C-alpha cells in the first residue's frame, strides 16, 4: 500500500525531472573536437595578407 | 559551629512549601494556554 510512483501528480511530476536530467549526462565526443573555452594564443600570419 | 540552624530550619520549611503551591498554580496555566494549539484538526492534501 504505498502509491505507485504515477498515482499521485507530485510523484509523476518528479519522474519526468529525471529524465530531463538523464539527457545531459551521455556527451558525444565528435560535437567536442575544435573548441576550447581556454584562451590559447595563436599565430594568424597565413591569412594577413 | 553553627548559631543559625534553628532560624534556618524554620524558614526552610515555610518557603519549601508555599512554593510547592505555586508549582501547581503554573502547571495549570501552562496547560490552559496550550489547549487550543494540543487538539487542533488539520487538513494538509498530502499523502505519502
Ligand atoms: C530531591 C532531593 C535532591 C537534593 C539532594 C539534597 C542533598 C542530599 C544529602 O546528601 O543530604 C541530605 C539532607 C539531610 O539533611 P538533614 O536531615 O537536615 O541533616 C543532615 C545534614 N546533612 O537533605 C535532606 O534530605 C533534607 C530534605 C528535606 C527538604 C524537603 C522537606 C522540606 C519541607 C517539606 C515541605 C512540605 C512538603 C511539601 C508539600
Amino acid at each position: 500500500s504505498p502509491p505507485p510512483p504515477n498515482a499521485m501528480v507530485y510523484d509523476r511530476l518528479a519522474e519526468a525531472v529525471k529524465a530531463k536530467l538523464r539527457q545531459l549526462e551521455n556527451p558525444d565526443p565528435r560535437f567536442l573536437k575544435y573548441g576550447s573555452p581556454r584562451p590559447t594564443l595563436t599565430d594568424h600570419t597565413r591569412i594577413l595578407a | 559551629a553553627e548559631p543559625e540552624m534553628e532560624e534556618r530550619k524554620l524558614m526552610g520549611f515555610k518557603w519549601i512549601f508555599v512554593l510547592t503551591l505555586a508549582l501547581l498554580q503554573a502547571g495549570y496555566y501552562r496547560r490552559l494556554r496550550w489547549s487550543v494549539l494540543k487538539s487542533r484538526k488539520l487538513v494538509l492534501d498530502v499523502v505519502n
